[PDB]
């Protein structure tokens, strides 16, 4: 745990942010759990210290994820959507975040593009560890479809009401190719 | 059949796995695969904790895709897992690792 | 191991259709649905690292006696550690397929004892839930110091819309433990 | 002070820790503790690692136990973990288990 | 009751150990013992693979000791096996070297 | 290691040609020419799983002493032990090439005292019984407590036709070892 | 070692077998020895646990053998056999032994072709283990010239005069050359 | 020449090894083989315990084959040890499997 | 920039390796090199370690070596090191056995 | 460390030697330290055990040293000496050395050609390692231009005057050449 | 480790130009400018196997109080010790560019106390050595017990000619010793 | 009696060294030493790798103590070895750690 990095990231400090996101998951598990970034890891975080929530700003690039998936999956989003996904709405309210949506806020964190596109998850796994360790309560990352928001210990870290799940709907091919439109 | 056998034999035959297949994983020929699972006895070497461990994955894997690509995603390199095939790391005994990744799938964890 | 014959006697034993209004207790914090504590450590009815598990009462006042336990593992008191923010989740459970331990004969057919019940070691009673588990049985019922307990295993996956839901949650005070342990 | 220094400090403070039980799990001096956590230069032996998993512990022990009873639960022999310490546990590199435990405390496991 | 434990039973009550004295060398109860040999389900930690060497051991020693002074045997520090305790040794998993001192006794070897 | 002074020494003392009517005593359902025991555990005289190895004495009465040694190291003595079934071989040996061990000159020159003969540790012995067998020697000629010990190397590789054969076997019960120990 | 492989060997159980038996062995090996296959493991026995003696129930099956075992030292039987061989004819009285000589019983303890010819002898081997652990006294085996018998512990196992060795011959290239014939 | 060394080169002479295959076993050049067969002094790398080793091996084996039969063995790839040749696994420190398997060849176990 | 950071650029220079050889033997991008020796934050996976020792191997061998030559000679086989690169000695761990060869080049040491 | 190795070189014994000799070091080292041999090795030294000095003959010989130094660090005597090097001239008196000048004399130790110019450098090492046990001085061994000289634990095994530093000078490209030549 | 902070803080204390004329004691074999010993087994001030070091006190009384410290480490006494042969060395040292440790303010600034300088844990002082050694300072003038130390880190590569001389030898006996402990 | 056991016992001997003490540091009986140094043949088991160590040790510590502060030296708890005796770090196996631990008195390093 960098002490450098730590007091860089603690000097670009939070921004509030409020924004209607969306997240997709099997069928059957819960909308705000973030049990298996924990087990796995994510670009934004390393396995086993916190659970974390994926979240983007719309619903086409949350259709991007779901084609990213598939494709690391060896298949298409048509096809892995076969099985029972739901796509979830989800606002959130005042959420103090670390905000990397720009290539200035991630160059003063030491992230590229490389960083962002690469395979090699450990700088961004890094940023997002230390955010978690200053109490933040997530990062605005880009996504590839738009914004990504990475809700890191959402159970403890947020007051009651900063994360609302709005609305679940079965992810169909049909709802997916609906929304993956420009 | 004993009820071990035919609910590890279901697991597996949800997800299409042929005898040879389940046999390069379980360390077994695959007439000991067919016999082990129809509850019939097998004196030869069979590694019946892979076994439980291939089943596991089985089952976990069809929440997060049809059976088709289920079946396929097994034995393909995955960038996930160092560009490893599923199947080797269970065949190697890194079932949970194999595991995890089927939980962060079904979050819809960025990748 | 997951041996042949606790699987078969499992099987054998089958499951009932249970219904109950129940209880569970969590930090004021954490999903009243969650169970993933219990994957991570392992409970005394489950294995770890396999699968999420939630452990229920089947009274308020069985659930404050599990309080109980939990805080003399923690050498402290129900009163004590109770300052810290806990809340008390009502959870009505229907028609889970459940295996019936509530009986010794059932006890006795799966090799457990009071020992394995309420003794140090889990060993016994985690292979168990696992078995019960692996035949995809939705959860076991089991005595508990207070009365009956609740281990509902990957509730997630394994159940059908509306068999567990969350009636009411209430902050967990040392005064309202103190009341339900009673009354 | 710098700010990893002070958010360790912040967590070891506020489960009442001495600086000898700090020095005793991670192989410090308390004196060389005290300087660490107050960001000045430390050219002794002290294992960093070390003290970020216990601030990792202090600060998950504050969501169930108060502070009195965390402390002593600290150094308290505990049936769950085969009579062994948390306190010990930490030190010797077994931090994960203690994390585990306390969010088995968190979600109500039956024990 | 099935006859692998039947047989394994045969051994164990032959050199008249007790529930105790097994349980010791296999790393289980004396209940989850006694079950065991009876035939019931044990799904409590016991060692199979500890119990097995234990009955080629009773079997073995039985050509070279009346069944009282193998009783004793077992369980007196031995200056052939460095001063330990045949039991002790089966129990951490040196059964080959009891069976081998037993194919000694067996055959006059000078001492 | 097998010492290339020890080797040179022992060669250099040679054998005699020995033939002497000899005891061994085995549990009942044993081959009275079998060396396999020794060969699995080691011997006072031999390192274990290099080669076959059997221990004969120079008499019926330096056998039961044997006997009695064994006994005592498996915590007992010879009258319980023989409750258990052993019997007793007479052993004609003719011509045996042997290194002879049996004068204190002998012993000197190859660094063996009693203590290596009757102590706890057979290192010494062993590697001296090493040595023997591996300059082709046929056995090892060795004071016993009860009299002369003869140690028969790979027997089966190394001897002619007849220097070694079992002229008769006897039940060595209680009564017949309190016969031959005294008489 | 299995349960359900020792119960179904229980339920085979044993037949009362007799017939004049040939072992060849190293001229100056006894011919009632079984240390060898205990100390490296055979077809039928695994390794370190008990003595285990194979015979053949013809000459002609024996010399079979001899050339399998030639076969495996990269050689052939009439050159091996410039070594000292010899060949033993032993009597076999009321030896309580598992009959696998049919594919049906094989099949019944769960053998088949490729256990008792392949070079996988965990099967076969697994299942000498549970005669033995049974007490049973040996294990009738297809041999590839006939029937082979494979004797376990028989030192412990045997009634006087069981096996009884009758004869001993040395085994020269000719003799094999007289016996192998058709 | 010391007769260690004598007995040794006599084991090896009776296979008829070259001090080229001696060498290879041995960890050794065949100049220092050659040397320390003759007794003479060999400063430089070679493992004694091996040579010894295959001394043990080169007895044992002339039981059982011809000198000529017994020389090609040892270099030639034995189903009966996973295709492995005898030279190589004694070159290794597993020539108590060779002897093991030489043992059973005299046995004449069926293979 | 802080003076560890430029310490360590200080001597790498001095030897002319590039960025990309240098990450090749600390196991980091050559961006995470080139911010790392800038005195950057660096997030990413770079062995600190392994840097530190390079400039101690870089530093002694401009004893023995002009640059030129020094920088040739961290990429060339060395029959000195059982035909292996200083280079990747370094980046393996075993720097001190190049800081010895360095020491026995500046000693005239016969080679 | 072999008794008969010991027992060998202990019959050849010493003789007494005297020469100008020559050692070429880095500018900034001590003409008659060997605490590089003591680290890494040397031809005629184990490592880790004592300090060992190499020294020729003949100026001439040093520069052959030189350059095979230069070929197994890549590069030319020329080059390497850019880098700052000096030539000391050494008086050796009355050293007690183990003297292998001569084939007679190494093969009397087990040492052939082979250990003088190969790659393996254990035979000259064990007989360096079983002179200094013996607590001789040094060993005069044939060097590529001439004779060598090892000194062995110089400081402790020799007494005032034995080695003594007579001159050093710059080693430059120039006086290679001009060192070098027939 | 090589700790980012503590560089950091050493390389802005900066070097002072220190000339004195010091004190060494060696073995009576050895030379009196080698550093190989400390670098072998590690000293007070500097870790092992990375760079030579030679330890020089500011008189010839504080080089005895060394001696006895040494002496005290190895069970005896100055006295006893030194009827081995030792050799007292004068050194004298110009303009050596060194860390200044003599002052209280500066061994605060690095983050050392007495118990660090005395105690029988070296690892501060060494973290410390190890860093002007890395900064390329030539040394560090530091407290000793009888005086002031100096601890010159690879002299060879980092000193121009004749910042060391060595000006005089002596044998090192016990009478010498208790003379130079007093005068 | 042999050059090389002539030269290790002249080295015990002016340590003062009994053999009993010897004996403890190679793991030899006191009989065995004695024969050995006495360049006599030794069946018995004795580490002749410590033996070596041992004068060694003895042989560089004549440097820097005399004969009876030797002595005494050996066999007591050191500060500079974590409060170890050189003499039950030679027996161990760490004979280098003595021998640099000379060196630094020879050296007049500052304790």
């Amino acid at each position: 745990l960098d002490e450098g990095l730590v007091q860089r990231i603690d000097a670009r400090g939070t921004i509030e942010w409020s924004e209607t996101c969306y997240r997709y998951t099997g069928a059957h598990r819960d909308a705000l759990s973030g049990e298996g970034a924990r087990r796995f890891g994510g670009r934004w975080n390393p396995p086993l210290l916190f659970p974390a929530i994926y979240l983007a700003d719309s619903a086409q690039a949350c259709m991007v994820e779901v084609e990213r998936a598939a494709q690391a999956a060896s298949t298409t989003a048509e096809k892995m959507l076969e099985a029972a996904y739901r796509l979830h709405t989800i606002d959130v309210t005042d959420l103090a975040v670390l905000d990397l949506t720009t290539p200035q806020a991630r160059e003063a964190v030491g992230l590229e593009n490389d960083d962002i596109y690469g395979d090699d998850w450990s700088g961004c796994q890094a940023v997002g560890h230390a955010a978690w360790f200053l109490h933040m309560q997530g990062v605005l990352v880009p996504a590839a479809g738009g914004v990504g928001l990475v809700v890191t210990a959402y159970e403890q870290r947020t007051r009651p009401g900063q994360l609302q799940l709005r609305q679940s709907v079965d992810l169909t091919p049909a709802l997916y190719q609906e929304l993956r439109a420009t | 059949v004993n009820v071990l056998a035919s609910t590890v034999s279901g697991a597996i035959e949800r997800l299409g796995l042929t005898y040879e297949e389940v046999g390069d994983i379980v360390d077994a020929s695959p007439r000991s695969v067919a016999r082990w699972t129809a509850g019939q006895v097998v004196p030869q070497r069979l590694n019946k904790q892979r076994l439980i461990e291939l089943a596991y994955v089985a089952d976990a894997l069809a929440e997060v895709l049809p059976r088709d690509q289920a079946n396929v995603w097994m034995f393909s390199p995955n960038r996930l897992l160092e560009h490893r095939k599923p199947a080797d790391l269970v065949r190697d005994g890194e079932y949970q690792r194999v595991l995890a990744l089927i939980d962060a799938m079904a979050e819809g964890v960025f990748v």
